[PDB]
């Protein structure tokens, strides 16, 4: 009984690295440079000083 | 049986597997092996490292 193999293993293995938040993935559109957002802030109720 | 690794996903029999060669001719469940070479004695990835650096 004899004789031999087959070359190169080619293993490749390779994974494929998932990537942990792409559901905060928003839509842009790529036009413009500058964005912005604000908030009003709190005032408070007062006296009634009628005089 | 589905002893041997199964490469699919889902779509395992899950039910009676065989090997359908003598059992009878044309009757067991289908589960055929298929050897490159019937008797094997050397691969052929030498032989064409064999001519190929004569070549």
């Amino acid at each position: 009984k004899y004789l031999f193999p087959k070359i190169n293993e080619t293993l490749l293995i390779d994974i494929a690295l998932g990537n942990r938040f792409n559901w905060l993935a928003k839509e842009q559109d790529f036009i413009g440079q500058y964005s912005e957002e604000y908030v009003i802030m709190d005032t408070v109720p007062i006296n009634m000083d009628l005089s | 049986e589905d002893i041997y690794f199964i490469v699919p996903d889902y779509l395992i029999p899950d039910d009676c597997l065989q090997i359908h060669k003598l059992y009878d001719n044309c009757m067991s469940g289908n589960f055929v092996v298929m050897q490159n070479k019937p008797i094997q004695y050397n691969s052929d990835i030498e032989i064409i490292e064999h001519y190929t650096d004569e070549l």
